């Protein structure tokens, strides 16, 4: 029981680390998409002003 | 199963895995328990390479501020009434393991502010001395 | 098993590093796509302005 | 102001000392920057394993995040420590003997 | 398989599915009740081309138990590994039944309503068939809105919060949320202000939407003004949180809100920083160790943004205007004389008259009898601190105050009721006395 509980706890801790990494990656990807949209909008505005 | 005085004493080696975020809470809980001796695996490096070296310096500054506060209390014969309360805290730690708290930065800022009033009180003492010198001139009379 | 637990911890650290690397790669791809879309938008705006001048 | 400070000066000093001890223990304890921090080994009696697990579980419950916290027992040829179970009336004898 | 999956997979969000996965399962009672069609019973047995018939059977039925069974089946199929792709394709290929499915939801008991909402969200989570208008219509249902607003069942509140956070993935849907924010936004604010795995979802998933909603600078600027107290609470909970993820999300939200892209952002951020005394908190956070590289970047960005306070402090014109203004907030500009000799030089003007006018104004305000108010007490403390700084700035100011009678009035009023006001007045008197004997 105790060694089985220890093994289950180790698997759970590995899963928790994986979940933290996945959540951080998802947040980073969403933030990167938003930043890319903002940068594209700014660059498009600058180019339009240049060609206007 | 616990062992008493019968033969060359008992001990064991164990590795404790803990999450990063709950490190402070786990350390406080272990210290309140006080039933482990962590091997100095990270102490093979020099003290200048300590992970909490900057935090150690901040704690040292807080300790210096507390020493200055104690010096002021002695200089004004303060009763240090919290000494009675400190005994309960030691008893509380030995019995129920109260949480340490994450307000350490708040106490650090409070210590800096206390040092501010300490400097203010020193300036007040200097002004009082100057006034005492000024009072000597008041003795002048025809 | 304790040894299996340590191996799982190492594998979890590796997986976390892989996820962080994937996030960084996604950020780089987002920046590159933003630059490409900016160039495309500049071309589209220039084409629209040229078409408007011809209409005028 | 001094009297008000004295009302909690000793308590604040004790808390600061406890925090400093915790930081010193952490510095001696093994840790990593990129990886999940607070991973290390140490010494502990076999009899205290269950109590340590229960206290760790209670701390995890009191923790703001559901993160498991347990320990692992591993073999090592480095010499272990020695701990004498000191009853209230045999601690003096043990100290005299081990001096 | 499929486009994606629901984030909420713990606590009651899975317990309800587990309880309903076998309670009168397979809908075999339809063979005896005769209320349901044979095709519905066959579909239930198989799931224990078929997308439309199941939806029609669920919509046309009126039995509560049958409705709960149908909702459970729909949620399972949406979450099914071997049927998620099929459901996503059915939604994408023929979104016509999606509106009927949404109409089917938001009905029945609490568990059935939650299951139907989860199924609908999973249906709408696909990369296609956004149906922003349909999403808004589903957001207007009384049952779901009340369930999300109510937090009596913390598991139900967590499920609703996770569903709302998952729904905010679509930027097109995101803009819809801010317009309809007022219905449920401060419910999350109350949840955030009050603050096992349930708490993590309430602390991490809820903040995820705030970071997502902050992506629109116009929406962020609109939301900031109506929730200043919530903004201060978020600033506090940024460091109050124990888990690193919550702190990182809060820091990201704060940085996004403070970004100059918002209207009056360069002014709103400065106003918020001085109002809540966020500079010491930022310094303490920077002193603390960062467990995330993104957290370190956010801390560096906050430290850089803290230069706005320094810029405000150096604005001697701003400090002079605030002194002329009827109110002073003890901002970093209140330390301009200590920050730079420029403030002292400006106050020296007109033979100490720039400072004398402010001193007379403070004396009149003290004689006005309104200083007993707590806000007025803070203003009076700021005025006393300014007078103390002026006295040590130059003996000419002390001479002017003595001539104008302001110094005598301050000495008389040194026994202020407020402890902070009393300390400030004592400091001012000591500065005046120290120069008097010098």
């Amino acid at each position: 029981l105790t060694p089985n509980q220890v093994n289950d706890e180790l698997n759970k801790m590995q899963a928790f680390i994986r979940k933290e990494a996945e959540e951080k990656a998802k947040e980073i990807q969403l933030k990167a998409d938003q930043e890319y949209e903002i940068e594209k909008t700014n660059i498009v505005r600058n180019e339009t002003n240049n060609i206007d | 199963k616990e062992e008493a005085i019968f033969r060359s004493a008992e001990m064991a080696l164990v590795q404790f895995y803990i999450p990063q975020e709950i490190s402070r809470d786990s350390a406080y809980t272990l210290g309140q328990l006080g039933l482990v001796q962590f091997r100095d695996l990270n102490s093979k490096v020099r003290a200048f390479q300590r992970t909490f070296v900057n935090e150690i310096r901040r704690l040292d500054n807080v300790e210096r501020q507390y020493r200055y506060f104690y010096s002021l209390l002695k200089k004004h014969d303060i009763k240090l009434y919290e000494g009675d309360t400190d005994k309960y805290l030691d008893g509380s730690g030995e019995l129920y393991v109260p949480p340490s708290g994450s307000v350490i930065d708040d106490y650090v800022r409070n210590a800096s502010y206390l040092e501010e009033r300490l400097i203010q009180m020193e300036d007040a003492t200097d002004q009082i001395e100057v006034q005492k010198n000024d009072l000597e001139q008041y003795r002048f009379i025809l | 098993s304790q040894k299996n637990g340590i191996a799982t911890l190492l594998q979890a650290e590796k997986e976390a590093h892989e996820i962080v690397s994937k996030a960084r790669k996604y950020r780089q791809d987002k920046l590159k796509q933003a630059k490409t879309d900016a160039a495309k938008e500049i071309d589209s705006y220039k084409i629209q302005k040229d078409k408007e001048l011809k209409e005028f | 102001e001094l009297y008000a400070i004295a009302k909690e000066l000793d308590s604040w000093f004790q808390d600061v000392t406890r925090e400093k001890a915790i930081f010193e223990i952490l510095n001696k304890s093994n840790y990593d920057t990129n990886r999940k921090i607070l991973i290390a080994e140490g010494w502990i009696p076999r009899d205290e394993l269950a109590t340590l697990q229960a206290r760790l579980g209670e701390m995890i419950a009191r923790l703001g995040i559901d993160v498991p916290s347990i320990i692992q027992v591993l073999d090592t040829n480095h010499t272990p420590p020695t701990f004498h179970r000191t009853n209230k009336f045999t601690a003096g004898f043990q100290s005299i003997c081990d001096c | 398989m499929g486009a994606t999956k629901i984030l909420m997979d713990s606590t009651h969000f899975n317990e309800i599915r587990s309880i309903i996965r076998s309670r009168s399962v397979a809908w075999d009672a339809l063979a005896r009740s005769e209320e349901l069609s044979e095709i519905d019973a066959s579909t239930a047995k198989a799931l224990e081309k078929t997308l439309i018939p199941l939806i029609h059977l669920l919509s046309t039925s009126d039995n509560e138990d049958c409705k709960k069974s149908v909702q459970n089946l729909i949620a399972e199929l949406l979450s099914s590994d071997k049927y998620g792709d099929d459901t996503v394709k059915f939604f994408q290929e023929d979104p016509k039944q999606l509106e009927q499915l949404f109409d089917v939801s938001l009905k029945g008991d609490f568990q059935t309503v939650l299951i139907s909402g989860f199924n609908v969200v999973s249906l709408l989570v696909q990369n296609g068939l956004h149906n922003v208008k349909l999403v808004e219509k589903l957001l207007k249902n009384n049952n779901l809105i009340n369930i999300l607003q109510n937090i009596e069942q913390m598991d139900t509140c967590y499920v609703c919060i996770r569903l709302l956070q998952e729904l905010a993935v679509i930027p097109e849907y995101r803009d819809v949320i801010w317009l309809h924010e007022k219905k449920f936004m401060p419910t999350l604010f109350k949840i955030l202000q009050r603050a096992n795995h349930l708490g993590i979802q309430l602390q991490y998933h809820s903040l995820l939407l705030i970071w997502l909603l902050t992506f629109n600078p116009v929406f962020a600027n609109e939301l900031v003004q109506k929730y200043l107290s919530d903004f201060l609470d978020l600033l506090k909970l940024v460091k109050i949180t124990i888990k690193e993820k919550v702190s990182r999300l809060c820091i990201s939200i704060i940085l996004q809100c403070c970004s100059t892209r918002v209207k009056q952002h360069k002014k709103v951020i400065k106003q918020l920083l001085l109002l809540g005394n966020a500079l010491p908190t930022v310094q303490s956070l920077s002193e603390r160790k960062y467990s995330d590289e993104e957290l370190r970047q956010d801390i560096s960005n906050l430290k850089e943004i803290l230069e706005n306070e320094y810029q405000e402090l150096t604005s001697f014109d701003e400090y002079v205007a605030e002194l002329d203004s009827k109110l002073l907030c003890w901002s970093p500009p209140h330390v301009d004389n200590g920050f730079w000799s420029d403030n002292i030089d400006e106050f020296k003007k007109d033979n100490y008259k720039i400072f004398r006018q402010l001193i007379e104004l403070l004396q009149a305000k003290v004689r006005n009898g309104d200083v007993n108010a707590k806000q007025e007490k803070i203003i009076i403390q700021v005025a006393l601190n300014d007078i103390t700084h002026v006295v040590e700035l130059l003996p000419e100011s002390i001479d002017v105050l003595d001539k104008t009678g302001g110094k005598a009035d301050i000495m008389e009023l040194l026994n202020h009721s407020d402890s902070r006001v009393k300390y400030e007045a004592l400091k001012a008197t000591q500065a005046i006395i120290g120069y008097t004997f010098k």
